[PDB]
C-alpha cells in the first residue's frame, strides 16, 4: 500500500499527538507503530496525518 | 593453590596490632604505610587450612583476652573481623545473622540477578543483554563491607518505603503491590540493551554476503517486513524505533545459479528479535579479525515496572508485582507517606527473615537521623532495642508500626501497619 | 435525608502548604476531597517531547522522562486550556498546549548543567517553578548538546503522576481515637498526634459508641505547580463537575427508561 | 546412530511420540487475583489475540462471526483464518478482497478466544491430576495469567516467578470434555486421600479467623459494603445480633450468609482446650473454639484451617458433598471476596513488635539456657571422671550424647513453651499460627526465644578439624556452643560460630531439597 | 599501646588497608602473573 | 544516575536540592542537618538525597562518541 | 549517497562508500559510529 | 486404600514379585509398543 | 577471546604429594593409602600409587 | 506490551454508557447502577450519602475488578420511594454541600490572606 512506511501523527482522539510509523494499512484502520512507547495501535485513517 | 586468610597474631595474651599501627595506617597516601608493611611488621600473617588445625583462634579481642573464668588463655591468632567469613554476595545482606540460612543462600542467588549499573563504561560496551537502571540508590541500611566491594558506587536497587500489610489480596503468595504513581516517577524504570552482530563473508564466489538494502524486484526470498527503516548501506541509523520482525541489518548473499534467470541474490538478513521492541541505541561499523566488514547494533528498550515483574529484597524475599495502584488508592500514614511496595505479612513467619524487619526499622532510624545506617552482622553495639530507642526520639512508635489510613474508604485501619524503608532489588 | 453543612477553619497558609480543618461532613466526602487533591486536579505538564538532537550521556527517553516530572506554573492557565484530545485544532495549538524550547550546547571545559531555566516558554505565565535552585535536567561535558521542543498539555493525576500538583496530603480524623477505629495493643507506646488534646498522663481518649468521624485535619503541601489553596478550590470544582456530569447522564438514562 | 536416535529420553518414543511440542499453547508468569472465580484464569490480550478457536458457522452465530471477520485480525476480538467447506484456508491477517469474506453455514472461522472459553492450565512438574485443570478465560489487561488464590494449593504455585502453561482445546468436542471432566469445581475433592485440595489459602484464612471471632462487630455501612460482594445473597439484610443501642452485626452472621444451602458440621478450632469437653461449657464454649455450623448458619466457633482448610471432614468438604460443586465454587469465591474486603477495614500486618517478648520472658529464657548449659557441663564432668554409667544397649559415648541431646532438647522445648505463653493475643505470629495459615509454634520459638540445636546428618556438628569443630574452640570440647547448639534467637542474631553452624544445618536442608527431586520423579515415572 | 574499645573502628581500618592493597581479584591476577613470569620459562626449559 | 526530579512516594520536587545538598555537606554540616536545612521533613524525601549516588559524574569522564 | 560515520577515537566525521574498507583518514581507526538519524523522534514524557 | 490395594495387586497378579523396573515390567506379555514405551526401547523392538 | 569475556573458574583437586588413608568399605581392602605424587615443574601429570591392606 | 493506555481510567468510548440502570429482581424496589470509567472516588461518596436517607434500606457499591474501570451501586429503598429518586437526590445533596464547602473555603482564604 502507499501509506505503509510513512511517519504519521495521530491528529484526533485519545492518542492525539503521538508520532508513529504505519506497519499495516487497511481500507479503514491503519496500524501505527508508536515511537513513544512500546506498542502498536489501530487508528481510523481519518485521524492520521502524514508528517513530511 | 592452597587457600589462606590473614589473621592477627597474639603474643602472650595480647594483640600485636598496637595503636601506632592504626596511627600509621589511618594516614595512608602520606606515610606510604600499606597492608604489606603490616605483614612485614609481624602483626598479621596468612594462615591456611592445615595450619588452622593447629592454631588457637580468638574470635574478637574484646572478649577473648580479658581474664574471666578462663576458657583457654592460650590464644595464638585472633580473627580480624567475623564479617570477613562471608562472600561478596553475602556481604551485601543487612543483618544476615538475623535471617535463616536458606534465606541467605537464596539472596546470594538473587543478588547476582539484580538489575543495576553493572559497569561504568556501559555506553561504550556492546554487551548482549545489558540491564541498567535509571535511578539506583545506595542502601540506607548498609554493611561496612559494601565500602570495599564498591557497592555504593555501582549499586543495584532502590530504597523503597515498604509496608507489610494484608490488603486487597494481590500480595498474597509471594507477590507485592506496587505504587503506580511512584513507578510513573521513575521507580525501578530500567533500560534493557541488546546488541546484534553480523559480518559478511568473502568466499569462493558461490555465496557472498554484502550489506545493502534489499529490493523486492531484485532480491529473492525477501520476507514481508519494512525495509525503508534501513539506510543506504543496509543498516539502521541510531534513534529509530524498531519492533518485532523489523529488519535491523539488510544483508544479501549471492546465489551461484543466477546465471545457471532474472532472479538474483537471496536475502540473508537478521531481524529484530520477535516479541521485542525499542529504539536503536547505537550502531558501530568496523572490521573483524578476518578483515571483513562487521556491524554491531545495540537496541535500547526501557522497561517500566509492570505486574509480573520480579522484585526481591536483600533477604531472599522475592515476589512478582501483583498489582499497581495509584497514589490515591494506596494507604497512607498520618502524614502523606504512602508505600511504594506492600509485601505480604505471610512471607515472614515461615521463612523467618527477621533481618528484613530489622532492616526496615533501622531504615526508619537512618532516614530520620540523616545517616546511612550500619548493618554488619556480628556487632553487639546495634541490637533491636537500641534501634527502637533511637526511633522513639523521632516521634514514631518504638517498633516502627504506624497507623495507616485506608486509601479507598479513608477509615483508618484497625491494625497498625509496620512500615518503613527497605532496599529492594529489581531482578 | 439531606447533606450536613460542613465548615472550614484554616490554621495556616504558606506558599508551600495549607493546613485546615473541615468539620461536620462525612468520612467519604473527606477522603474523596483528599483523593481529588491527589488525582483529579488538572495542571500543566510536559507530555510531547521532540528530541531534535542529543549527545548527552543520558539517553533520549530518560531526558523526556525527566522533562515530564518538572512542575510548571499553571495557576490560572489550566482553567483556560482545553484538554488536548478535546480540541478541534490541527493536533496542537496555544489553546491546548504550551510550547517549550531547549537548545543547549556545552562549549566549555566546565560541566554545564542543563537546568529547568533553559526551558523557554512562549507563554510567559507557564514557566517552571524554579531563592531555590533550578531543577537539574542533564549535565553536559564539552562537545555534547541537546536541542528539543516540548509541548505541555492539561491533564490530571489519574492519567500520569506528572500531573499531580500535591507534594503531600496529610489527612487524619479523630487523633485520639475516641471512635476506636484503630485498636492499639499498648497505647502507652504510641506517640500523640499533632492534633491531640489529651494530657501526657492519658494515652488515648475514652470510647463513645454514638460518635462519628468529624473534624478532618488536612495538610496539603503543593509541589509548586499550583498555590496550595487553588489545589483545594480546583479540587472542589472538579468534584462538583464530576457529580454534575454524573447527574446529567443519570437524567438521560431515567428519561430513556420512562 | 539409529539406536541412539531412538533410545534416549530425547529420542523418538519418549522425546517425540510420548511428549511432543504442541501448538495452541501459551506460557507466562502468574500473578494473583482474588476478584475472579476459582475456575477463571485471566489471560492477557496479546495471548488471546494469538490463540484461536475454530468455531463452525451456523445460522445462530453467522452475524456475530461475520462481524468478527469484518474486524479482521488484530482488531482484537476478530479472527485470522477462515476455513472453507473444502478445507481451504483463507487468511484474515493479509487483508483479502471483500468478495470472499462471506459466510454460509458450514465454514470454520478460527477466531481469537474471548471470555468464557475453556483452557487447560498446568504447572511442571505435573504431579497429580489437580496439577492440570480446566479454567474459563477472562480477558484482563496486563500481561500475566491472573488466576485465583485457592487454586494455588493443588498447583503448588507460589507466584514468585512461577510461569504456567495454558493449552487451548481446539475442537468443540474436547471443549465439552474438559468442561465435563477437568473443571476445577469437579476437581475439588481428590481421590488420593478423599479430602479437598483447594482449601482456603493464607491471608483469607487469617482474615476469616479474625473475622469470625466473638468480639467482631460491624456497623451498618460496613455490613452493606460486605454484602455487596456476596454472589449468593438473596437481597435480605439479616437481623442484627445487637439491635439496641446501635444496630450492630456480628461477623458470624455475615459468614452464615456465606455458608450455602443448609449444611451441618461440628469442628474444633486449633486452640480448643482438650479439657473443655470434659467438664462444663462443652456446648457454651468460653473460648469460642468449638465450630458448629448448623442449618447452613454458623452458630459458634472460630474457623481455623481445621474448619476451612484441606483437612477431611472440613466445612468445604461437606459443602462439596451435601451441596453441589458449582455451589462450592461460589462458596470459595464468596469467602475470598468478602473476607478480603473486610480485611481492608481490619488490616493485618506483621512487625518487629510481634517478635519481641517482655523482659520477664527474656529473663526466663536466659535462666533456662544458663541452667541447661550448667547441666550439660556437669554431665561432661561426670563423663570425664568415669562416673557416667552406660545405658544398656550402647556405648558410653552414645549414652553421653543421648544425655546431652536430651538436656538440650528439653531446653529448646521449655524455652519454646515459655516464649509462646507471652504473645498477649494480638501478636501476629500467633495470628498466623493459630489460624494455621503460615508457620508453626517452632517458628515463634526460634524467632523469640532460641534457634536451638543445629544438626548435620541427625547428630551434632562433627569435628571437622582435629578434635574440634572450629579453630576458636579448644580441642575435645563437647559443650553446647562448641558442638552447634545455638542459644540466641533470630531477634537477637547469631554469633559467628553459631552463624556458621546454622549455615551447616541449612546446607543440609538445601542438599536434601536438591537431591530429592530426580529420585522422586523417577519413582513417579516407574509407577505410572 | 593497645586498642581497648575503639577496636570496632580500628579493625575496619585494616580491612580497608587490605582491600586497597590487594583488591578483590588478586587470585586471578597474581596467578596469571606468576604463570607468565616464571612458569612459562620453566615449561620451556623443562622440555 | 542523575538525581530524581520528584521523590518517588510524595512527588516533592527533590531534583533541585542535590547541588545545594553537596554545598551543605562541604560546608561542614551533618547529613541530617543538611537535609532539614534543605527542608525535607518526611523521611521518604530524606532517603532521596541521603542515599543518592551521583553516578553521572563518572559518566562524564568519557569522551563523547559523537562530536 | 555517501554515509557519514564518526571516527571512533578521532570523533571526527567522514564519508564512506559501498565496498569501502572501513578506515579513518586521521589515524586509520577501524571503529566507525553511525550518526544519529535525521527523521523525527517524539516521546510521550510518561 | 484403593491406591495401595491396586498397586499391591498389580505386583502380585502374576504369581511372583513384579518389580517395577525394566526387569519386572518388561517380562510380562503386554505389547512391544507398551514395553518399548518404558526405559529399554530398541532392545524390546529388536526382540519382538 | 573473540570479544567474549572469559573467566577461568578455579577448580578444586585433591592435594598432591600428600599421603592419605581412606577406607574402601565395599572393596576387598580394609585400609587403602594413596599419594597423588606429582613433581613441581614436571610436564608429566600426577601418578597415584596406592598402598592398601587386604581385608580378611 | 499489554499495558492498558493511561486514558482507560476515565475516557469512555463509542457505545459505552456512562450510567446503566438495571432493575433488581430479587427484592422489590432495588436497582444496580453500573457506572463506567469511575472508581471509589465517586461511589464512596454516593454510598455515604445514600446511607443518610431514612428511606434507603440498602446502599452499597463494589468494583468488580480493579483493572476494569466500573462500579456497581446497589440501592434498595423503601416502597413508595423509587431508588432512582434516592440516587438523584444524593447527587444533588453532594453538589449542595460541596458548593457550600467551596464558598466557605473562599471566605476562609479571604480571612487568612487579609489578616
Ligand atoms: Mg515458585
Ligand atoms: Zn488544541
Ligand atoms: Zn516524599
Ligand atoms: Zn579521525
Amino acid at each position: 500500500n502507499e501509506l505503509i512506511g510513512q511517519t504519521v501523527r495521530i491528529s484526533q482522539g485519545p492518542y492525539k499527538g503521538y508520532i508513529g510509523v504505519v506497519k499495516d494499512a487497511t481500507e479503514s484502520t491503519a496500524r501505527v507503530e508508536l515511537h513513544s512507547t512500546c506498542q502498536t495501535i489501530s487508528v481510523d485513517r481519518q485521524r492520521l496525518t502524514t508528517v513530511g | 593453590g592452597r587457600i589462606c586468610r590473614p589473621l592477627l597474631i597474639v603474643e602472650k595474651q595480647k594483640l600485636l596490632l598496637k595503636k601506632r599501627h592504626i596511627d600509621q595506617l589511618k594516614e595512608r597516601e602520606y606515610n606510604n604505610y600499606s597492608w604489606q608493611d603490616l605483614v612485614a611488621s609481624g602483626v598479621v600473617e596468612y594462615i591456611d587450612t592445615l595450619e588452622e588445625e593447629t592454631v588457637m583462634l580468638a574470635m574478637t579481642p574484646d572478649d577473648l583476652q580479658e581474664k574471666e573464668v578462663a576458657y583457654c588463655s592460650t590464644y595464638t591468632h585472633c580473627e580480624i573481623h567475623p564479617s570477613m567469613i562471608l562472600g561478596v554476595c553475602a556481604s551485601i545482606i543487612p543483618f544476615p545473622d538475623h535471617n535463616q540460612s536458606p534465606r541467605n543462600t537464596y539472596q546470594s542467588a538473587m543478588g547476582k540477578q539484580a538489575m543495576g549499573v553493572y559497569i561504568t563504561n556501559f555506553h561504550v560496551r556492546m554487551d548482549t543483554l545489558a540491564h541498567v537502571l535509571y535511578y539506583p540508590q545506595k542502601p540506607l541500611v548498609t554493611t561496612r563491607s559494601m565500602e570495599y566491594l564498591r557497592f555504593r558506587e555501582l549499586p543495584a536497587g532502590i530504597n523503597s518505603i515498604v509496608a507489610i500489610a494484608s490488603y486487597t489480596g494481590y500480595n498474597q503468595e509471594d507477590s507485592v503491590i506496587m505504587n503506580r504513581s511512584a513507578v510513573d516517577r521513575g521507580f525501578f524504570r530500567s533500560v534493557f540493551y541488546r546488541s546484534y552482530k553480523e559480518q559478511e563473508s568473502k568466499k569462493g564466489f558461490d555465496q557472498e554476503e554484502v550489506f545493502e538494502k534489499p529490493t523486492r524486484e531484485t532480491c529473492q526470498g525477501m520476507r514481508h517486513a519494512i525495509y525503508d527503516k534501513l539506510d543506504d548501506d543496509g543498516l539502521i541509523a541510531p534513534g529509530v524505533r524498531v519492533s518485532g520482525d523489523d529488519v535491523i541489518i539488510g544483508k544479501t548473499v549471492t546465489l551461484p545459479e543466477n546465471e545457471d534467470r532474472r532472479y538474483t541474490k537471496r536475502d540473508c538478513s537478521t531481524f529484530l528479535r520477535t516479541s521485542e521492541t525499542g529504539i536503536v541505541d547505537q550502531v558501530m561499523v568496523t572490521l573483524n579479525q578476518e578483515g571483513y566488514k562487521f556491524c554491531k547494533i545495540r537496541v535500547r528498550s526501557v522497561r517500566i515496572p509492570q505486574i509480573g515483574d520480579k522484585f526481591a529484597s536483600r533477604h531472599g524475599q522475592k515476589g512478582t508485582c501483583g498489582i499497581q495502584y495509584r497514589q490515591e488508592d494506596m494507604p497512607f500514614t498520618c502524614e502523606g507517606i504512602t508505600p511504594d511496595i506492600i509485601i505480604n505479612p505471610h512471607a515472614i513467619p515461615s521463612r523467618m527473615t527477621i533481618g528484613h524487619l530489622i532492616e526496615c526499622l533501622q531504615g526508619k532510624v537512618s532516614a530520620n537521623k540523616g545517616e546511612i545506617g550500619d548493618a554488619t552482622p556480628f556487632n553487639d553495639a546495634v541490637n533491636v532495642q537500641k534501634i527502637s530507642n533511637l526511633l522513639s526520639d523521632y516521634g514514631y512508635h518504638l517498633r516502627g508500626n504506624e497507623v495507616l489510613y485506608n486509601g479507598f474508604t479513608g477509615r483508618k485501619i484497625t491494625s497498625q501497619i509496620f512500615i518503613g524503608p527497605t532496599y529492594y532489588q529489581r531482578l | 435525608p439531606y447533606a450536613n453543612q460542613p465548615t472550614v477553619r484554616i490554621t495556616e497558609l504558606t506558599d508551600e502548604n495549607v493546613k485546615f480543618i473541615i468539620e461536620n461532613t462525612d468520612l467519604a466526602v473527606a477522603n474523596s476531597i483528599r483523593r481529588v487533591f491527589i488525582a483529579e486536579v488538572p495542571i500543566i505538564a510536559i507530555d510531547w517531547v521532540q528530541i531534535d538532537a542529543n549527545s548527552s550521556v543520558l539517553h533520549d527517553e530518560f531526558i523526556a522522562h525527566r522533562l515530564g516530572l518538572i512542575p510548571l506554573t499553571s495557576d490560572d492557565i489550566v482553567d483556560k486550556l482545553q484538554y488536548s484530545r478535546d480540541c478541534t485544532c490541527e493536533e496542537f495549538c496555544p489553546e491546548c498546549s504550551v510550547e517549550f524550547t531547549l537548545d543547549v550546547r556545552c562549549n566549555e571545559d566546565q560541566t554545564r548543567h542543563v537546568t529547568s531555566r533553559d526551558l523557554i516558554s512562549n507563554s510567559p505565565r507557564v514557566i517552571p517553578v524554579t531563592e531555590q535552585d533550578d531543577i537539574l535536567i542533564v549535565k553536559l561535558r564539552k562537545g555534547q548538546e541537546l536541542r528539543l521542543r516540548a509541548y505541555a498539555k492539561k491533564g490530571f493525576g489519574k492519567e500520569h503522576a506528572k500531573w499531580n500538583p500535591t507534594a503531600g496530603v496529610a489527612f487524619e480524623y479523630d487523633p485520639d481515637n475516641a471512635l476506636r477505629h484503630t485498636v492499639y495493643p499498648k497505647p502507652e507506646e504510641w506517640p500523640k498526634s499533632e492534633y491531640s488534646e489529651l494530657d501526657e498522663d492519658e494515652s488515648q481518649a475514652p470510647y463513645d459508641p454514638n460518635g462519628k468521624p468529624e473534624r478532618f485535619y488536612y495538610n496539603v503541601e503543593s509541589c509548586g505547580s499550583l498555590r496550595p489553596e487553588t489545589i483545594v478550590l480546583s479540587a472542589l470544582s472538579g468534584l462538583k463537575k464530576k457529580l454534575s456530569d454524573l447527574q446529567t447522564q443519570l437524567s438521560h438514562e431515567i428519561q430513556s427508561d420512562v | 546412530s539409529l539406536k541412539q536416535r531412538l533410545k534416549g529420553k530425547e529420542g523418538r518414543v519418549r522425546g517425540n511420540l510420548m511428549g511432543k511440542r504442541v501448538d495452541f499453547s501459551a506460557r507466562t508468569v502468574i500473578t494473583p487475583d482474588p476478584n475472579l472465580s476459582i475456575d477463571q484464569v485471566g489471560v492477557p490480550r496479546s495471548i488471546a489475540a494469538n490463540m484461536t478457536f475454530a468455531e463452525i458457522v451456523t445460522p445462530f452465530n453467522i452475524d456475530r462471526l461475520q462481524e468478527l471477520v469484518r474486524r479482521g485480525n488484530s482488531q482484537y476480538p476478530g479472527a485470522k483464518y477462515i476455513i472453507r467447506d473444502n478445507g481451504d484456508r483463507i487468511d484474515l491477517r493479509f487483508h483479502p478482497k471483500p468478495s470472499d469474506l462471506h459466510l454460509q453455514t458450514g465454514y470454520k472461522v478460527e477466531r481469537h478466544m474471548c471470555d468464557g472459553d475453556i483452557v487447560i492450565f498446568n504447572r511442571q512438574p505435573t504431579l497429580h491430576k489437580m496439577s492440570m485443570m480446566g479454567h474459563r478465560v477472562r480477558i484482563l489487561p496486563w500481561s500475566t495469567f491472573r488466576l485465583n488464590l485457592s487454586v494455588t494449593t493443588p498447583y503448588n504455585a507460589d507466584f514468585d516467578g512461577d510461569e504456567m502453561n495454558l493449552h487451548l482445546p481446539q475442537s468443540l468436542e474436547t471443549r465439552a470434555e474438559i468442561q465435563e471432566l477437568a473443571m476445577v469445581p469437579r476437581m475439588i475433592v481428590t481421590p488420593q486421600s478423599n479430602r479437598p485440595v483447594m482449601g482456603i489459602v493464607q491471608d483469607t484464612l487469617t482474615a476469616v479467623r479474625k473475622f469470625t471471632k466473638r468480639d467482631v462487630f460491624l456497623e451498618r455501612g460496613e455490613v452493606m459494603n460486605l454484602l455487596m460482594f456476596l454472589s449468593t445473597w438473596d437481597g435480605k439484610v439479616p437481623q442484627p445480633a445487637i439491635l439496641k443501642p446501635r444496630p450492630l452485626w456480628t461477623g458470624k452472621q455475615i459468614f452464615s450468609l456465606i455458608i450455602p444451602g443448609h449444611i451441618n458440621c461440628i469442628r474444633t478450632h486449633s486452640t480448643h482446650p482438650d479439657d473443655e469437653d470434659s467438664g462444663p461449657y462443652k456446648h457454651i464454649s468460653p473460648g469460642d473454639t468449638k465450630v458448629v455450623v448448623e442449618n447452613g448458619e454458623l452458630i459458634m466457633g472460630i474457623l481455623c484451617k481445621k474448619s476451612l482448610g484441606t483437612s477431611a471432614g472440613s466445612l468445604v468438604h461437606i459443602s462439596y458433598l451435601e451441596m453441589g460443586h458449582d455451589i462450592t465454587r461460589l462458596f470459595y469465591s464468596n469467602i475470598q471476596t468478602v473476607i478480603n474486603n473486610w480485611l481492608l477495614i481490619e488490616g493485618h500486618t506483621i512487625g518487629i513488635g510481634d517478635s519481641i517478648a517482655d523482659s520477664k520472658t527474656y529473663q526466663d529464657i536466659q535462666n533456662t539456657i544458663k541452667k541447661a548449659k550448667q547441666d550439660v557441663i556437669e554431665v561432661i564432668e561426670k563423663a570425664h571422671n568415669n562416673e557416667l554409667e552406660p545405658t544398656p544397649g550402647n556405648t558410653l559415648r552414645q549414652t553421653f550424647e543421648n544425655q546431652v541431646n536430651r538436656i538440650l532438647n528439653d531446653a529448646r522445648d521449655k524455652t519454646g513453651s515459655s516464649a509462646q505463653k507471652s504473645l498477649s493475643e494480638y501478636n501476629n505470629f500467633k495470628s498466623m499460627v493459630v489460624s494455621g495459615a503460615k508457620g508453626s509454634k517452632i517458628n515463634i520459638s526460634q524467632v523469640i526465644a532460641v534457634v536451638g540445636q543445629q544438626n548435620v546428618e541427625g547428630k551434632r556438628i562433627p569435628f571437622g578439624f582435629k578434635h574440634r569443630t572450629l579453630p576458636h574452640f579448644i580441642k575435645d570440647d563437647y559443650g553446647p556452643e562448641s558442638r552447634g547448639f545455638v542459644e540466641n534467637s533470630y531477634l537477637a542474631g547469631l554469633t559467628p560460630t553459631e552463624f556458621f553452624f546454622h549455615a551447616m544445618g541449612g546446607r543440609e536442608g538445601l542438599i536434601d531439597t536438591a537431591v530429592k527431586t530426580a529420585e522422586t520423579g523417577y519413582i513417579q515415572r516407574r509407577l505410572i | 599501646e593497645i586498642t581497648p574499645d575503639l577496636w570496632q573502628e580500628a579493625c575496619w581500618i585494616v580491612i580497608s588497608s587490605y582491600f586497597d592493597e590487594k583488591g578483590l581479584v588478586r587470585q586471578q591476577l597474581d596467578s596469571f602473573d606468576e604463570f607468565i613470569q616464571m612458569s612459562v620459562q620453566r615449561i620451556v626449559e623443562d622440555a | 544516575m542523575i538525581i530524581p526530579v520528584r521523590c518517588f512516594t510524595c512527588g516533592k520536587i527533590v531534583g533541585n536540592k542535590w547541588e545545594a545538598y553537596l554545598g551543605l555537606l562541604q560546608a561542614e554540616y551533618t547529613e541530617g542537618d543538611a537535609l532539614d536545612a534543605l527542608g525535607l521533613k518526611r523521611y521518604c524525601c530524606r532517603r532521596m538525597l541521603l542515599a543518592h549516588v551521583d553516578l553521572i559524574e563518572k559518566l562524564l569522564n568519557y569522551a563523547p562518541l559523537e562530536k | 549517497q555517501p554515509m557519514i560515520y564518526i571516527c571512533g577515537e578521532c570523533h571526527t566525521e567522514n564519508e564512506i562508500k559501498s565496498r569501502d574498507p572501513i578506515r579513518c583518514r586521521e589515524c586509520g581507526y577501524r571503529i566507525m559510529y553511525k550518526k544519529r538519524t535525521k527523521r523525527l523522534v517524539v516521546f510521550d514524557a510518561r | 486404600y484403593r491406591h495401595l490395594a491396586l498397586l499391591c495387586d498389580t505386583m502380585t497378579c502374576r504369581g511372583h514379585l513384579m518389580a517395577i523396573t525394566r526387569h519386572g515390567v518388561n517380562r510380562q506379555d503386554t505389547g512391544p509398543l507398551m514395553k518399548c514405551s518404558f526405559e529399554e526401547t530398541v532392545d524390546v523392538l529388536m526382540e519382538a | 577471546i573473540n570479544g567474549s569475556e572469559k573467566v577461568l573458574i578455579a577448580q578444586e583437586k585433591m592435594a598432591t604429594n600428600t599421603v592419605y588413608v581412606f577406607a574402601k568399605k565395599d572393596s576387598k581392602y580394609a585400609y587403602t593409602g594413596e599419594c597423588r605424587s606429582c613433581l613441581e615443574n614436571s610436564s608429566r601429570p600426577t601418578s597415584t600409587i596406592w598402598v592398601s591392606m587386604l581385608a580378611r | 506490551m499489554n499495558a492498558p493506555p493511561a486514558f482507560e481510567s476515565f475516557l469512555l468510548f463509542e457505545g459505552e454508557k456512562k450510567i446503566t440502570i438495571n432493575k433488581d429482581t430479587k427484592v422489590p424496589n432495588a436497582c444496580l447502577f453500573t457506572i463506567n470509567k469511575e472508581d471509589h472516588t465517586l461511589g464512596n461518596i454516593i454510598k455515604s450519602q445514600l446511607l443518610k436517607d431514612p428511606q434507603v434500606l440498602f446502599a452499597g457499591y463494589k468494583v468488580p475488578h480493579p483493572l476494569e474501570h466500573k462500579i456497581i451501586i446497589r440501592v434498595q429503598t423503601t416502597p413508595d420511594y423509587s431508588p432512582q429518586e434516592a440516587f438523584t437526590n444524593a447527587i444533588t445533596d453532594l453538589i449542595s454541600e460541596l458548593s457550600l464547602l467551596e464558598e466557605r473555603f473562599r471566605v476562609a482564604i479571604k480571612d487568612k490572606q487579609e489578616g
